[PDB]
Order: structure tokens, then C-alpha cells, then sequence
């Protein structure tokens, strides 16, 4: 039989079978309800749509995100995007295959002990394991020696992993994410009188930044130019017809990924995370890790943010390094990918955490297994 | 409505 | 020379000189225009009204406020405002003092940059600034560490400032106003027999919002009340002198403020924004916060609202923490009041834009110090 | 006149005239810049801030540590924690009175010159001597003989003092101290689901590690003990009201002094680096030592850390040396105590540099001492 | 918000 791996991402769930390339379901992570009371019994309405569901009828309905910066805030929400995962978007027994599940650092212990009870438990999962996020994406170049810097819509984060094995007291987490980038980009088009309220609006922001926003390479001379011709400036048409220009605004949301003051955080930048994280490693290694530094997850998607990235943490490094920025295509769905490759080997079939052994252990294997 | 787009 | 202070608020224009306790003139921000043909030529009539002088002709003239949720919608209705303003209203030449105006927090930047070109170009000011609504009040509350829930017409803002030094990620804007109100009010009062359709019927209705409603403390058991009993019940004599009898009614007009769910706005209740917009600040401020909470601009004047308010909010915050609804007598013109006193606090005599500076840096210099 | 004798900790600056038992100042040595804009102007406030001004204005401010592991990362930042010492936590015109710095053995030469010149140059001191912290420590404790285990914010340092000399060769620099330890309880807290990450949100967790935090006599069984029974659970609440619950936590972090492996140093614990002072001596003089264990600096206060001292250093002497651990309480300040008693000698009253003997052989006076 | 103290 082949397992099943599940990427359980902030922002967007993606999810396969064992040995499969690339994920057959790919869906953003929401739950919705309705706003208003039904009326035309006669269509027969549910109360809870997800996934592309509630995208679809978007306007109609509250949109909740279960997951926070990797942590599950409503469980059954997230036991609904799991329902919907197996029975329907995969359309599988969870009961009759052993499970991947994809998990983000420094994350709390009762997420891991929640997630196991409600697989083990509600799903009846025969098998099952919980990845760190980054291995799976180191895995998915091919390569076993590296830093990677994942960056999705909950959770930015640096992981030093060298000859497979990671460095836990050299990891770092920073929570300014896509949501969080999101959330910038709607009080910058305010300015330019484009308010969005509504989660529903939300998605509209979503939208545009996937879009029209990219990573500027030098600040400074951009926004003087943007201060100077509107050549810089373009357009898009919302869901109701009318145009919306994005300007300035373009570049002003990505470049908080290197300014986290510009949303009020003082936490530091993704250029100034990898750093750090690189002089958290022992002093042999950093040369390992410079060749090595891997993108992943879906708000590395920035058009020009390697260059971005490769221009700043060159000025972090010394100078005779080749300080060289690992970011490919797929990195969309690297971590993905990665789970799919692991998932494969006979080697990693000796992990997978039997149910049983939960059921006469309790909480005290994975209480172990998570480091 | 009173906005832009949007309101 | 005496500098002149004037609040353009989105439902009634409040003006004078600094110095002084009371904004002299307050002329309710409308503009309004013959609804049908002149006949008496002898009556000496003219083109459009403007404040008392439209209020006092309202039964023939459509009524429009050329400003909604803050935003000046019309410009030419503006102009003639303040037109009527100074000449009219306060008998001050306006290019002969300087001025100080007012804005809504998270407004379009164009904004501030129009009524700056109409001050410095109509009415050729010598020297202008334009402070930040919410700010001005602390000043007029004295505390200068605090969070100010100003609610007027059009806008809802929240801003926490601290030691004096603002935080500007933590401002929550919520269109729920007045207005908004008063719409909502023409809908629940249709449900016992009366209409009311036209601009002019809007300050009726108007009328009954600032005399006979209230917040209930519980909605529940007050609605339970009126099921129960006629205890509620009061009345009100139209221009007619036929009195109008409005209940269950009272206590839900303003409910929405506590449940934008009534009006099918998506946004939480003017608690929760107060509540969310405290949990957006660094976490030593929050205790200091809870105990310097402002209320300002007519739509706190609600009775029961600071007693909702308190008891609201103490259920979203903490048990073991001390929470103060700061809520003065006079609360309504706690603008034109800390703009009295910010234009006194002469300090502030460097913060003037000059008609200089704006003549060589053009209209890029109203981003000084604005949000 | 007297003398004034100032402790350069890394953590907190403690401060006062010579011959007092108690300083007369103490603070954290914190300069605090706002985070955010002033908007509030009449305030009157300041471009940075320092001590308990800072640790008021939490929540505002970028808080800079301008001693970091043990060495001054920014001359002016530790210029300002010197004139603030004088002129606002003593109130004193530092022209007026001797002084004493502490300093650290085997700080680099060119810090003594920089020190030097600046109590000359910059606060006029009419004299000024510069002392190796760790005898005053010894010296405070009344014995004429021992190894000092001094521990504060930066470094851990052991001297084995012979003689009333310390002994150079055998002084190991431990790059472990209270801020790493601060370090190490945000992550273990985080595995239990609380974040703390901004550089104010640092300092709310050295409150905690301050309070629940202790030292088992045997961590397994301890551990045990706590797995098995919620009773090891304790709470303290943040100024934001919300109490955290807290058990296997509070052995946990101060376990890492013991085991530097905890947090991936390679450098020996503390234990064990006293030892490997202690085995560095001229032979004769080992059991005048292992009698005349010495503890002090502030991360010596931990309940339970004497016992675990004595139970773990007994393991790596040979036997029947009759090693015993001295630590009653005011060990929070032998240092600065020392001083106060050096500073009273007559003798030491004839052997500070003069203003005058600086004023004609400027820094050049350290460089027959220095080598 | 997620956090529990903290987000
Ligand atoms: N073309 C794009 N440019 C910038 N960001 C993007 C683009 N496409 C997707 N994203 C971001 O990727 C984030 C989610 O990526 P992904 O890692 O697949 O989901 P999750 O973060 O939930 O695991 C979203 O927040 C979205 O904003
Ligand atoms: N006694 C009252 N109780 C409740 N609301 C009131 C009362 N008096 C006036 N209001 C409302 O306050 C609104 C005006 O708000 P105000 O703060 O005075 O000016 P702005 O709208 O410019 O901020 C009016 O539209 C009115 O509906
Ligand atoms: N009672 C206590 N419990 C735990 N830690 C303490 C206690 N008292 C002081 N400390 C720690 O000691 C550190 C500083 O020690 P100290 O030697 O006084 O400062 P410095 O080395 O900078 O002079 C602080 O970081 C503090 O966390
Ligand atoms: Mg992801
Ligand atoms: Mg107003
Ligand atoms: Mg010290």
C-alpha cells in the first residue's frame, strides 16, 4: 500500500500519494460558514464549505483559517481540511494507508500531541510520522548539506542541516509571513483610496500580491524612480470589473521581508535570519552552508528575491565567499516533494511510528520523536 | 462606497 | 496673529480661533440644493445652502454631505464649506491666520494633499498643518499615554499612543459611524409603520437617534423586557406634532455597535476593535492601556455605552486587570478641543507647513509626520 | 574627598561611594531607543534612554546592551551609562571625587586605554584606578585565599586568588552567563506555547528567570518526579495579565550551566570549568583551594545551586579533599562590596593614577604594565 | 493570537 503525505502549509494544503512528483490536491487551507440566513430551501445548503468550495462562493461566506504561524487555532475546522484531504480530494481510507505529516519548527508540543490524537484517533491512520519542514525541502534539491530558508504564508524559518542531520540549537524562526505581507499590502493600497475589509477582500489582497508585487533589488534607487515616472506603475481588475493601480505599493510590501520595521517588528530580516543563522554553525561548516542556501514555500516566490537575497547576504558574509542562492522553480511545492522522495525508502520505513505502539505508549513515543 | 474601490 | 482650529467631520463642521474652551461655530456639514423650480420671484432666493441655513430650508432642498467615512467625496461642496466656514460663520479672513484642520487616520493620501492645495490656493493661508483626529484628543483627555476610540458620522478610529510615542501598526479604522446608524435606524423603525425616504426625513430620523435611543447593558434580557412589557415605550412628535411611539427599538438602533452583524458589515463590534487594537501593542503597554481607554466624537454619546463598553471589554481582556472607560462629559467636541490646545502649546509653532515650503516642495510636503 | 567605585557588569551597573556595605545605584545597563515616532511633542522626549527610565518605557524602545558576552561593543553607548551613572543615578559631578572601574582579566590592552582616557578626558576624574573584578570578590568574602566562581550577565570567570594575587595562567573565560541562559528559557517556554521575541519581550523573560526558575540536586530524578506529578507546577503572570503554568521547565533551563551541551557549547560547565581552574595550580596550594570555593555575580542566586555545586565538583576531585562551597546570601554584589573595601584603604588612597600623573603621561601609563 | 502568549 502507499502512504499518504500531507503538507499541512499555513496558507494552502498540499497533499498526494507516496511516490507521486507533485501533489494531486492543492487547495487553500480555509473553512467558511455563511454570513446571512438561507432562504431557497430547496438548494439544500451545508453549513461548513472548504477549500476551493468556499473560494468559490466566496462572498457569501466568514473565511476562517485554522492554522496561525503553524499552530492550529480551531481543531475542528482543521479536522474538517483533513476530512476533505482523504475523503474527498484524495479519495482515500486514512484508516487503510500509513501518513506523512509535514510540520513547522519550534512549534509547541501540544500541536504535535493534537495533530497524533486526531490522526491516530479520529482518522484511525495505521501508520504515521511528522517531518520537520526543511529536511523535506533540503531532500527535495537532491542535496544533503545546507541551510534552507523556508518562507510561507504562517511561518518564515532557518534550518542548518549538514550531511542530512539538522542543527536544532542553530534553528531560527521568524512568524512575518505571506499573511503577514498580506496584511501590509491591504494598509498600502488604502492609501491609494483601495480599501478591503472583508476576509473576502482579503483574498482579493491575496490575489494582487500574487501578482503585482515583487522584490525590489535597490530600494533607494526604486522608489526614487517611483517618485520620479510612472513607467513603474501598473494595473489589475478586481473580481467586480473596476481597475485598481499598484504603484509604489509594488515593491513597499515585499521589501518588509528585509524590513520587518516597516511593519513594527523588530525581529530581523530573512537576509539577517540566514546570517545568523550561519554564524550559529560551527565555524568549519559556514563555506557548506553559503554554496548551499536553499528557498522554499510559496512567499519565496518573489520575482527577484534571490537576487534580492544573494546582493544583501553578500554584505553579511566576508568577502572571498561564494555566497550562492539556491532558488529553482518547484520551490512552490518543494516541501511537498521532499515528503513524496523520503516517503519512497526503505530506510525511512523504519520511522513511521505504528499505531499500535501509540495506542500501548501513549503520547510517550512522539514526545521523543520530536526533539 | 466612499472610497475608491472597495467602500 | 490667533491661528484658527476647524474639524471637518463628516457630519457637522465644528471652527474657531485657538485658545478657547468652545468651537464657536458649528455648522452641521451639509450642502443642499432646490429640489424644485423658484416661483416667487420678489423672495430674492439663492443657489444652494450650507449648515443652520439648510437645516432651516430642509423641506424643499436634497440634502448631500460632500463627506463620507471621511473621505471629501466632493470637493466643490468642501470648498463652499469652508467658505462659509470662515466668511460666514466665524467672520475671519482665512488668508490672514493660520490654520490647523483635521483628518481621519488611514485616509487616502490624496486627501490631506487636495485640502492642503484648497487651503494654500483658495484661501492662502500663511502657514497650515493637519492633525491627526484621534491624537488631538488625548491632549484634550490631558492623559498622554492612552488608546482613543473616536466614533463620530463617518469613521471609527482607535488609535494607541503611548508615553507620547504613537504606534501606528496598532490603529484599527472601522467604518461603522453615525451615519451608518441612522440608515440602520430608518430600516428597524419601518417594522412598527413608518417611513421615512428622503434626505430631509434622514434628519428626522436623525433627531430621534440623538433623543430617545440608548445601549443596553445586556441585549438579551432587555429585549426579554419589552416582550414582557410596554416599559420601554416613549415617543416622539414629528414636525406634524403626530407622535411616533419607538421601542425594542431603542436598545437595538445602537446594539449595532456591539453587533455589526445586524447591518451586514463583516467587521467585530467597536469592543473587539478596541479589545484587537490593544493586543496589537508590545505586551508591557497593554496594562497601561486598559487603564487610559478614550472615548470621544457624538456617537459615544450613547447612555449605558460606558457601561456596555466596560463590562464588554471586561470579558475580551483579562481577569486580574483594571480597566477604565475614560468617558467625559463633553466628549463630543473633545476635538476642536485638543486642537484648541495643540495650536495653544506653543512648542508647536515650528510644526506649521509655510506657504514657502509648500510653494517649493509642492504637495509632497503634507507627508511630514502623518501616518 | 571620597571615592567613588562603579561596577562595569554586563548586566547591571552597580555604583556608589567607597567605605557603604550596599551601592548607592543600581541599574540595568540598557540604552533604549524609540522604536516609533513622538508624536506627542510636548513631552519633552529624549533620543534615548537608560536604567529604569528604559525598563518604565519598555514597550517603546529598541533596547541595545552595550556589553555583549564581556567586551563594549559601542564606546558612546557606554559613555552615556557612565554620565547617566554620574550625574542622574549617583547626581554627582564626576571631576569632584576619586574612582574605581572594575574590569575583567584578559579583556585586550587597548580597552584599558579607552577606559582610562575617557574617566580623564571625558568625566575629569581627579584619580582613577582600574581593578581585575574577581579579587574584590574574594577579597568581600573575607578570605585571603580561594577560587571564585563569578558569574553575571556576559562572562563566567574562575581565578583561583593565592596570596591575595590571582594567579593569571589559570583563569578560564567561560562564554556562558546570564544573557545565553536568558536565551535558552525563551526556547523551552516556546515548547509549552509561549513566544517572546522582541528585545523588550527579552527582558520580560529575565523577570521570570529570575523567580520560578531553580537547580535539582539530580535532573532525572527530579524530572521524573514532575512527569509523574502536576505539584512541580508553578505561575507568574505577565504585565498583560495572563499567567503562565510552568513545571518541568524550571530545572530544565539552569540544568544548562552544568551542561553547555543543552545549548551546543563546547566550552566545559561550570563545575567542571572551576576544576579545571583548580588542577592548574602550583600543587601545594590545591587543598588551600578546594576549602575555599566562591560564589557570586547574579546567576548565582538559583535555590538549590550550592548543594549541586558541591554533589557535582565532588565527583571530578579526588575524594577526602574536603571541598566546600561558599555561598550565603549578598552574593549578589561581592563584587562591588570589594571594592568599597579597597577603596577604603589608606594605603590604596596613595596608589590610585592622579589626574595630575594622567595628565602628563597620558594612556602611555598602562603600557608598563601591559606587556 | 495563536501563540499562546504572544500571537
Ligand atoms: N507568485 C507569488 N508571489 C509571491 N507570493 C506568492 C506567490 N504565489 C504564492 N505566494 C504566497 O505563498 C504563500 C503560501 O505558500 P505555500 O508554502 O504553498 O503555503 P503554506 O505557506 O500554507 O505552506 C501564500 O501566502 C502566498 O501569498
Ligand atoms: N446624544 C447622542 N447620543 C448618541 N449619538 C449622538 C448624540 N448626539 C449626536 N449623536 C451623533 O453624533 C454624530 C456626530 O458626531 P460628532 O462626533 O459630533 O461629529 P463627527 O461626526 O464629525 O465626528 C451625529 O450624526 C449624531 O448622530
Ligand atoms: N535571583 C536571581 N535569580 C536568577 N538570576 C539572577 C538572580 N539575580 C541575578 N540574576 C542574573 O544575574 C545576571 C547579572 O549578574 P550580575 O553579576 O549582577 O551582573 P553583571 O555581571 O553585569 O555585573 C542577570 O542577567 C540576572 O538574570
Ligand atoms: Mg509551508
Ligand atoms: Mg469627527
Ligand atoms: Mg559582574
Amino acid at each position: 500500500i502507499a502512504a499518504l503525505v500531507v503538507d499541512n502549509g499555513s496558507g494552502m494544503c498540499k497533499a498526494g500519494f507516496a511516490g507521486d512528483d507533485a501533489p494531486r490536491a492543492v487547495f487553500p487551507s480555509i473553512v467558511g460558514r455563511p454570513r446571512h440566513q438561507g432562504v431557497m430551501v430547496g438548494m439544500g445548503q451545508k453549513d461548513s464549505y472548504v477549500g476551493d468550495e468556499a473560494q468559490s462562493k466566496r462572498g457569501i461566506l466568514t473565511l476562517k483559517y485554522p492554522i496561525e504561524h503553524g499552530i492550529v487555532t480551531n481543531w475542528d475546522d482543521m479536522e474538517k481540511i483533513w476530512h476533505h484531504t482523504f475523503y474527498n480530494e484524495l479519495r482515500v481510507a486514512p484508516e487503510e494507508h500509513p501518513v506523512l505529516l509535514t510540520e513547522a519548527p519550534l512549534n509547541p508540543k501540544a500541536n504535535r500531541e493534537k495533530m497524533t490524537q486526531i490522526m491516530f484517533e479520529t482518522f484511525n491512520t495505521p501508520a504515521m510520522y511528522v517531518a520537520i519542514q526543511a529536511v523535506l525541502s533540503l531532500y527535495a534539491s537532491g542535496r544533503t548539506t545546507g541551510i534552507v530558508m523556508d518562507s510561507g504564508d504562517g511561518v518564515t524559518h532557518t534550518v542548518p542541516i549538514y550531511e542530512g542531520y539538522a542543527l536544532p540549537h542553530a534553528i531560527l524562526r521568524l512568524d512575518l509571513a505571506g499573511r503577514d505581507l498580506t496584511d501590509y499590502l491591504m494598509k498600502i493600497l488604502t492609501e491609494r483610496g483601495y480599501s478591503f475589509t472583508t476576509t473576502a477582500e482579503r483574498e482579493i489582497v491575496r490575489d494582487i500580491k500574487e501578482k503585482l508585487c515583487y522584490v525590489a533589488l535597490d530600494f533607494e534607487q526604486e522608489m526614487a524612480t517611483a517618485a520620479s515616472s510612472s513607467s513603474l506603475e501598473k494595473s489589475y481588475e478586481l473580481p467586480d470589473g473596476q481597475v485598481i493601480t499598484i504603484g509604489n505599493e509594488r515593491f513597499r510590501c515585499p521589501e518588509a521581508l528585509f524590513q520587518p520595521s516597516f511593519l513594527g517588528m523588530e525581529s530581523c530580516g530573512i537576509h539577517e535570519t540566514t546570517f545568523n543563522s550561519i554564524m550559529k554553525c560551527d565555524v568549519d561548516i559556514r563555506k557548506d552552508l553559503y554554496a548551499n542556501t536553499v528557498l522554499s514555500g510559496g512567499t519565496t516566490m518573489y520575482p527577484g528575491i534571490a537576487d534580492r537575497m544573494q546582493k544583501e547576504i553578500t554584505a553579511l558574509a566576508p568577502s572571498t565567499m561564494k555566497i550562492k542562492i539556491i532558488a529553482p522553480p518547484e520551490r512552490k511545492y518543494s516541501v511537498w516533494i521532499g515528503g513524496s522522495i523520503l516517503a519512497s525508502l526503505s530506510t525511512f520505513q523504519q520511522m513511521w511510528i505504528s499505531k499500535q505502539e501509540y495506542d500501548e505508549s501513549g503520547p510517550s513515543i512522539v514526545h521523543r520523536k520530536c526533539f | 462606497p466612499a472610497w475608491x474601490a472597495x467602500c
